């Protein structure tokens, strides 16, 4: 993966960078070591490593080091890269981590710097871990330490780490339903997208961090059929993945969705509801196809030429999730980007939520639709400390 | 896999 890095001279005579090697050992140069103030403001993810492609606009792949040491010192102050790593914790000290966050933290302005390399770059049980030495040292809880110590987007991304799985789509969910409205895209984002087990954890730590039930919540913030998906989507009972392809069962629930929907006037939603709600993914997936034997239109066409509203958006949400859930979040994180200014609610969700899970897949399919990498859109769209946390949590380019 | 390299300070 080739990444675009954006560096600005620190000192007067000085970017801080160490620069390494050179076309003499037939490899391009490369960063050795960077000031503390560059990682702060440049703008990307450069890592020792990294072979340096181009400078400028200018392809230096082919350069002695002296020829590339000349360009730099007589670049301006701010300077574009490509560049390209000439090819969890593997020293997990919670004890370590818990300290440097603290010290971090007691460094007068804050060292966001130190925060975001360490926890974004932990695995989110790794993170319980530095939390339970954190509090045991300062007797404070280590998330309330950062809720204090940051602020803006960055204190967003930070938190939302720092919570389990479960504790973070549960505090999604209340507040896409908190207050007058509904935040109808988030709602459907998370209860189209969770899984059996997933949901199942999201219902009971609901309860204990509300002190009421998911369930109840759903009922109170919609109504008509997008109430009845919703909750019966949200009870996470969904068929588990079978090792027998049923598929007579698959032709038949093809036929009922179509002539449930495109076949008649109006649509028996019902039926729609059940077949998509009680069916596992997989058999799902292969109902889709088959449905395109007996409909002019594929499941996405029919449900927009049957339905509308709310209902209409989370039918097509869950179709995606069912057929390509990957796709479906880079397309939705493309969509936080691509235009004026930055959903930032759904960026941050995606990139917190899915970075466990399946975000190799998510920039795989992101690259190939789109053309540019995740990590480059995310570094056109955000800034600062809160851009390298996200940047960290795409994992590279490409 | 390489010799030592040289380092300059930018
Ligand atoms: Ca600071
Ligand atoms: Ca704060
Ligand atoms: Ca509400
Ligand atoms: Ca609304
Ligand atoms: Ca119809
Ligand atoms: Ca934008």
């Amino acid at each position: 993966g080739e990444r675009t890095v954006t560096i600005r001279r620190q000192t007067v005579g000085g970017f801080g960078l160490s620069i390494k090697g050179g076309a003499e050992h037939n490899i391009p140069v490369v960063v050795s070591k960077i000031s503390k103030e560059q990682r702060a403001e440049l703008s990307g993810l450069l890592f020792i490593g990294d072979a340096i492609l181009q400078i400028n606009g200018i392809n230096v792949r082919k350069c002695r080091h002296e020829e590339v040491v000349q360009v730099l010192r007589n670049a301006g102050e701010e300077v574009t890269l490509t560049v390209s790593f000439l090819k969890a914790y593997t020293n997990f000290d919670a004890e370590r981590d818990a300290l440097n966050i603290e010290t971090a933290i007691k460094t007068k302005g804050v060292d966001e710097v130190t925060i975001v390399n360490i926890l974004t770059n932990r695995s989110n049980e790794q993170r319980q871990d530095i939390a339970f030495a954190y509090q045991r040292r300062t007797k404070k809880e280590l998330a309330s330490a950062l809720k204090s110590a940051l602020s803006g987007h960055l204190e967003t991304v930070i938190l939302g780490l720092l919570k389990t799985p479960a504790q973070y789509d549960a505090s999604e969910l209340k507040a896409s339903m908190k207050g007058l409205g509904t935040d109808e895209d988030s709602l459907i984002e998370i209860i189209c997208s969770r899984t059996n087990q997933e949901l199942q954890e999201i219902n009971r730590v609901y309860k204990e961090m509300y002190k009421t039930d998911l369930e109840k919540d759903i009922i109170s913030d919609t109504s008509g059929d997008f109430r009845k998906l919703m909750v019966a989507l949200a009870k996470g009972r969904r068929a588990e993945d079978g090792s027998v392809i049923d598929y007579e069962l698959i032709d038949q629930d093809a036929r009922d969705l179509y002539d449930a929907g495109v076949k008649r006037k109006g649509t028996d939603v019902p039926k729609w509801i059940s077949i998509m709600t009680e069916r596992s993914v997989p058999h799902l997936q292969k109902v889709f196809d088959r449905y395109k034997s007996y409909s002019p239109y594929d499941m996405l066409e029919s449900i927009r030429k049957e339905v509308k509203g709310d209902l209409e958006n989370a039918f097509l949400n869950l179709v995606q999730c069912i057929q390509n859930k990957p796709l479906y979040f880079a397309d939705r994180l493309y969509d936080s980007m691509k235009g004026k200014g930055t959903r930032d609610k759904v960026l941050i969700r995606i990139m917190v939520s899915r970075s466990e899970v399946d975000m190799l897949k998510i920039r795989s399919e992101f690259k190939r639709k789109y053309g540019k990498s995740l990590y480059y859109y995310i570094q056109q769209d955000t800034k600062g400390d809160y851009q390298k946390a996200l940047l960290y949590l795409c994992g590279g380019d490409d | 896999e390489d010799q030592h390299t040289q380092i300059t300070k930018v």
